[PDB]
């Protein structure tokens, strides 16, 4: 709505594109850990099904 | 000098600007009192000489404003030189006649509105609610041919 | 013919429910079909963010399908201009669908009305 750098918003999108991705799964391999304010990952929905301890 | 004092008379001729006496203005300026001053002058329209009584002009409304805008056809965006020295206050009668009677181009509200060759029939007509042009600007284009069915699919 | 009617009917909506400058790359690229980029860009002499969201209408619209004008280069390279090949067809097409969508804000809306049921 504001401008469109247009190479700034290629990379915007494709920032949003990447929080949505770890949000679901913070495990990908090939890209960049989603860390915590303490430097920890993020605990991804995936995460919390995956080994024991998961919900199932 | 013979073209260097005759340009230094037209100078502070037209710091006053107007049709001043040319004995004053081979005076005032104390140094183009020369033959070669008066008949530069008499040849160069930066003091424009007329037979009569000393002549030194320079060569309003908007109304020629509004012919220029119409006279700058298939021409190219002009700035908004021509009236500032020839018409104060430009950036007034640029938007006083609005609504595209007197178009030009607001550089920005910080540059004077640097213009370019602007006329138009409603122009601007920002009397449209902006978020019904936003929302006419929401309008998102669909596809190629399928497009031409899809304006007879929306009835149109 | 009609043709400079369909400029013309551009430059009224252009005018209309646009902005003033919007119309000034109309005629600028008007005047010839196959135009180099910079000789509008020359001519109006002006910032590259003073013509870059003017040119996103210009395709936003789809009015002006700038053509890469390619020219042949003296020095055997790259070469090309955008010559803004107006496709006057499919402008408006767009363009009818999209007044056609506003009036959905309104024949959608007579339902929204005078006499207070909820």
């Amino acid at each position: 709505h504001n401008g469109a750098p247009h190479h700034a918003i290629e990379e915007a999108e494709s920032l949003l594109q990447f929080h949505v991705a770890t949000y679901m799964d913070n495990d990908i391999a090939g890209q960049p850990q989603a860390l915590q304010k303490s430097g920890r990952p993020v605990k991804s929905i995936r995460a919390r099904l995956k080994g024991k301890e998961g919900r199932i | 000098h013979d073209s260097s004092k005759l340009l230094w008379a037209t100078e502070y001729i037209q710091k006053k600007g107007k049709p001043v006496l040319v004995n004053e203005l081979l005076d005032y300026l104390s140094m183009k009192k020369d033959d070669k001053v008066i008949e530069l002058l008499k040849k160069l329209d930066r003091i424009e000489f007329d037979p009569k009584k000393g002549t030194f002009k320079y060569l309003h409304s908007p109304s020629e404003l509004l012919k220029l805008l119409r006279s700058q056809v298939t021409f190219k965006g002009i700035s908004c030189k021509d009236l500032k020295d020839g018409w104060p206050q430009c950036d007034e009668t640029i938007n006083q006649l609005e609504e595209d009677s007197k178009i030009l181009v607001l550089r920005t509200k910080k540059d004077k509105t640097p213009r370019y060759v602007w006329y138009n029939s409603g122009g601007n007509l920002k009397c449209i609610d902006e978020e019904f042009v936003k929302m006419w600007e929401n309008v998102q284009l669909p596809q190629f041919a399928e497009l031409p069915r899809k304006l007879q699919d929306l009835g149109l | 013919p009609i043709d400079d009617i369909v400029k013309n009917l551009l430059k009224f909506v252009v005018r209309g429910f646009y902005g003033g400058s919007f119309v000034l790359v109309l005629d600028a690229i008007l005047f010839h079909s196959v135009l180099a980029e910079d000789d509008l860009k020359q001519l109006l002499s002006i910032n590259k963010t003073e013509l870059g969201p003017l040119i996103a209408r210009l395709r936003s619209d789809r009015l002006i399908s700038i053509h890469k004008q390619r020219e042949y280069p003296p020095n055997s390279k790259s070469v090309e201009r955008v010559y803004y090949y107006v496709k006057y067809p499919h402008a408006i097409d767009a363009i009818k669908w999209k007044v056609h969508q506003v009036v959905q804000r309104l024949k959608d809306d007579l339902d929204k009305n005078s006499e207070p049921n909820g």
